[PDB]
């Protein structure tokens, strides 16, 4: 992908033309007349009688001088700029790479596993590594199992129908099991839960 | 007094434009549609939306399509997809993938120095 | 225009002055791609368009002032209705590429997106959940069982209709509750009209029009008073586009602010403290609203306690 697609590397070539541009216009300045007889300094003293020359140089000086400021003032902008995405790769690398994060959507789209940095001319690229669904199928559920008058509900889990059978599986993968009294919990009757469906629940001990 | 911008698919794929005027109505400026953006003289408009290829505004973006000329239309947000809200199912992965992707962002800027003398 | 309209000799003298124009242009058109960027990034998340469920009773949760209402001309939520109806020479504005219509879509999406999958469709593909067990989650996510989501599902339901209806009452009775948007509108009106008002000044000029130059004076003077004008509005303009990117950069972090949270807290569930919204995080919702967003964040809060005695361990066998 990013062999066959430049355009992918494009935020940090622009930051390299945008200085580029901004040095040859830089350059282009001292080109300029800003009124003067001629853009060259010893062009306006050899033309001119000295106390000609002072206004003309002078003229050619706030010309300069006005350019070089303006040339700064958008340098510490874009600088700014340039902080403040080195403050969120400082980020990044932190979270992701020394860590696994649990912010959705700030390393990659799906759930974080892991990253990894590369460096890049002036930057920092990061390459992640999620874990995304992708194949499912739908199942009836219930919020609660009623089962001797109490009610059930999963431990870690979401119960699940196969159209016969109720099972419980973990959330972010089909996994069915037995219901059993290890893997859910019970707490209140089954009059208060809405939904709740009646089936049994399986009790290791009785076998044994 | 409004701008005049080209609109062109590209020097490597067509030396047809399309020229904008931001805010002329084209009664004072043949395929000239007037739209909130302005004037867009060039380019056919059709009911079909599409990706957003180049944005002109409002809503409205042109592409060049198929007998080739440059297209006008309102650009499609996104996909479809049925919400399938129920009551009593849950959808629940059966298998995965992993994925990785890129992210690229700058860190630093070419040091400079200028001599003000 | 705005330096030298409709003169030809004072173009003629700007000419003489190096590429200003050219730069103070790219800053603007800079700026106003940004825009876009910023309207994209923080509702253009998600590229696939959930349609609206034909219900708004989700396991007893009305979720009526927040969807948007199909009976009006203007598909938006009774809250972003409010929203909109609450905030209201060389110079042309560009219209946004995303219409209002657009960012109610995405906004509609996401709704529906978060309703009827939860966080999950924002981290791979849809996957449908009964809402009051995408809100059991949700419980379990700040250390909440189950059963006290179940067991109190009717009174979680009326809390938070209630709280809903609070918040459209809240928006309607206050002013300031909008007072970012309309200071950002208020800021930029006054950038242009103190950029208009600038043109009217002499700047040491025999006159403050340019006109009046070019009829009263021989060029070997008009030139002179030309200069002292040019001068003048070129700062005015470098002011300007100066003042305009040092509040594009802070829109800017406005605008990656909102994605943070959108993505973090609409199409997930955080943990940060006080991130989106005071409480314990349970879920968020978006809205539209001119030039910017809305998040209505739905935070679970300890309301009542009692004192008991403790104890770290138990001593039996
Ligand atoms: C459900 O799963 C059980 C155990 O595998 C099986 O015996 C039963 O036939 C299944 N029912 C359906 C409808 O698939
Ligand atoms: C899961 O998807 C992968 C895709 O690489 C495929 O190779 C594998 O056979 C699939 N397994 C099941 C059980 O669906
Ligand atoms: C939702 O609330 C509105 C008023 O806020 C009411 O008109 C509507 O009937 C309610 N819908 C349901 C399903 O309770």
């Amino acid at each position: 992908s990013l062999s066959s697609t430049p355009s992918a590397l494009g935020k940090l070539q622009d930051v390299v033309n945008q200085n580029a541009q901004a040095l040859n216009t830089l350059v282009k300045q001292l080109s300029s007349n800003f009124g003067a007889i001629s853009s060259v300094l010893n062009d306006i003293l050899s033309r001119l009688d000295p106390p000609e020359a002072e206004v003309q140089i002078d003229r050619l000086i706030t010309g300069r001088l006005q350019s070089l400021q303006t040339y700064v003032t958008q340098q510490l902008i874009r600088a700014a700029e340039i902080r403040a995405s080195a403050n969120l790769a400082a980020t990044k690398m932190s979270e992701c790479v020394l860590g696994q994060s649990k912010r959705v959507d700030f390393c990659g789209k799906g759930y974080h596993l892991m990253s990894f940095p590369q460096s890049a001319p002036h930057g920092v690229v990061f390459l992640h590594v999620t874990y995304v669904p992708a194949q499912e199928k739908n199942f009836t559920t219930a919020p609660a199992i009623c089962h001797d008058g109490k009610a059930h509900f999963p431990r870690e889990g979401v119960f699940v129908s196969n159209g016969t059978h109720w099972f419980v599986t973990q959330r972010n993968f089909y996994e069915p099991q037995i219901i059993t009294t290890d893997n859910t919990f019970v707490s209140g009757n089954c009059d208060v839960v809405i939904g709740i469906v009646n089936n049994t629940v399986y009790d290791p001990l009785q076998p044994e | 007094f409004g701008g005049v911008s080209v609109i062109t698919p590209g020097t490597n794929t067509s030396n047809q434009v399309a020229v904008l005027y931001q805010d002329v109505n084209c009664t004072e400026v043949s395929n000239v549609f007037q739209t909130r953006a302005g004037c867009l003289i060039g380019a056919e408009h059709v009911n079909n939306s599409y990706e957003c290829d180049i944005p002109i505004g409002a809503g409205i973006c042109a592409s060049y399509q198929t007998s080739q000329s440059i297209i006008a239309y309102t650009m499609s947000l996104g996909a479809e997809n049925s919400c399938a809200y129920s009551n009593n199912s849950i959808a629940i992965p059966t298998n995965f993938t992993i994925s990785v992707t890129t992210e690229i962002l700058p860190v630093s800027m070419t040091k400079t120095s200028v001599d003000c003398t | 225009m705005y330096i030298c309209g409709d003169s030809t000799e004072c173009s003629n003298l700007l000419l003489q002055y190096g590429s200003f124009c050219t730069q103070l242009n790219r800053a603007l058109t800079g700026i106003a791609v940004e825009q876009d960027k910023n309207t994209q990034e923080v509702f253009a998340q998600v590229k696939q368009i959930y349609k609206t469920p034909p219900i708004k009773d989700f396991g007893g949760f009305n979720f009526s002032q927040i969807l948007p209402d199909p009976s009006k001309p203007s598909k938006r939520s009774p809250i972003e209705d409010l929203l909109f109806n609450k905030v209201t020479n060389g110079l042309t504005v560009l219209p946004p590429l995303l219409t209002d219509e657009m960012i109610a879509q995405y906004t509609s999406a996401l709704l529906a997106g978060t309703i009827c999958s939860g966080w999950t469709f924002g981290a791979g593909p849809a996957l449908q959940i009964p809402f009051p067990m995408q809100m059991a989650y949700r419980f379990n996510g700040i250390g909440v069982t189950q059963n006290v989501l179940y067991e109190n599902q009717k009174l979680i339901a009326n809390q938070f209709n209630s709280a809903i209806g609070k918040i459209q009452d809240s928006l309607s009775s206050t002013p300031s509750a909008l007072g970012k948007l309309q200071d950002v509108v208020n800021q930029n009106a006054q950038a242009l009209n103190t950029l208009v008002k600038q043109l009217s000044s002499n700047f040491g000029a025999i006159s403050s029009v340019l006109n009046d130059i070019l009829s009263r004076l021989d060029p070997p003077e008009a030139e002179v008073q030309i200069d002292r004008l040019i001068t003048g509005r070129l700062q005015s303009l470098q002011t300007y586009v100066t003042q305009q990117l040092i509040r594009a950069a802070e829109i800017r972090a406005s605008a990656n602010l909102a994605a943070t949270k959108m993505s973090e807290c609409v199409l997930g569930q955080s943990k940060r403290v006080d991130f989106c919204g005071k409480g314990y995080h349970l879920m968020s919702f978006p809205q539209s609203a001119p030039h910017g967003v809305v998040f209505l964040h739905v935070t679970y809060v300890p309301a009542q306690e009692k004192n008991f005695t403790t104890a770290p361990a138990i001593c039996h066998d």
